[PDB]
């Protein structure tokens, strides 16, 4: 239910570092 | 990891640590997919090729860690296994055709800033993120190289699918559906692999549809470390997840 | 080996 949401990202609205990179690839 | 960097405190916290009790040493990566089940790779707990057949007793679980080494108090939590399930069709004699593995711990875990569960992919989005070019995730304390050795703290990178036929082109071992490979070709410029102790850790991407995390792959195999012209395998979580969905059901 | 000693507890 509340899988795949980390508390220190998602949770609070935070982006890490590099997954916009995930992102960007998914054309 | 090979060609990654430091991950950054809470970024997955999902991943687990496959423990030996003594020696006390790391033997595997895996995952929490829920308070109480663990993921790995079959041939982090059987691999009879090199004696290895490892039981219940034999290992611990740790959960929540970033260094690889130290005894992160009140952050990681230790857990003993219940049981391990191991894929009836586990092809440790040839290729690591379906390539894991289940672990239930004695006691459900708590959930932390650092300890919380991936989800498994739906068929829709595994349909959707497994193409090629589409780049994913691994985390390991594995070796940061084929021959510094190991890790102070856990090292991510971020990998693009291979087209299946480069896949197969690229090794010798036949590749099944239960299966693929991730990694930057020779002109790509950008490297990067996992390695030796980075087994049985996720392969996740980021969904862009609910921006959920999502275990598409387990690691598997390869042939050394960020060789050029050679690809990471994976095992293809979604494929199996029927029987997944069965031993978790049943037990 | 180089594994800091975890809390005999869990061993
Ligand atoms: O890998 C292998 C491996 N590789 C050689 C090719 C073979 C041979 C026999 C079966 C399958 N693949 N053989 C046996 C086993 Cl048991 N294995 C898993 C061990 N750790 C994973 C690993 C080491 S380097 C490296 C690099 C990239 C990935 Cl994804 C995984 C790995």
């Amino acid at each position: 239910a509340d899988c795949g949401l980390r508390p220190l990202f998602e949770k609070k609205s935070l982006e890490d570092k590099t997954e916009r990179e995930l992102l960007e690839s998914y054309i | 990891i090979v060609e990654g960097s430091d991950a950054e405190i809470g970024m997955s916290p999902w991943q687990v640590m496959l423990f030996r009790k003594s020696p006390q040493e790391l033997l595997c990566g895996a995952s929490l997919i829920s308070d109480r089940w663990v993921l790995t790779a079959a041939h982090c707990l059987l691999y009879p090729p090199w004696d290895k057949n490892f039981t219940e007793n034999d290992l611990l679980v740790r959960i929540g860690k970033h260094s690889r080494t130290r005894y992160e108090r009140n952050i990681e939590k230790i857990s003993m296994l219940e049981k391990i399930y191991i894929h009836p069709r586990y092809n440790w004699r040839e290729n690591l055709d379906r390539d894991i593995a289940l672990m239930k711990l004695k006691k459900p875990v708590a959930f932390s800033d650092y300890i919380h569960p991936v989800c498994l992919p739906d068929r829709e989005t595994a349909a959707s993120l497994l193409q090629a070019g589409y780049k994913g995730r691994v985390t390991g304390w594995g070796n940061l190289k084929e021959t510094k050795g190991q890790p102070s703290v856990l090292q991510v990178v971020n990998l693009p699918i291979v087209e299946r036929p480069v896949c197969k082109d690229s090794t010798r071992i036949r590749i099944t559906d239960n299966m693929f490979c991730a990694g930057y070709k020779p002109d790509e410029g950008k490297r990067g692999d996992a390695c030796e102790g980075d087994s049985g850790g996720p392969f996740v991407m980021k969904s862009p549809f609910n921006n959920r995390w999502y275990q598409m792959g387990i690691v598997s195999w390869g042939e050394g470390c960020d060789r050029d012209g050679k690809y990471g395998f994976y095992t293809h979580v979604f494929r199996l997840k029927k029987w997944i969905q069965k031993v978790i059901d049943q037990f | 080996g180089d594994f800091e000693e975890i809390p005999e507890e869990y061993l």
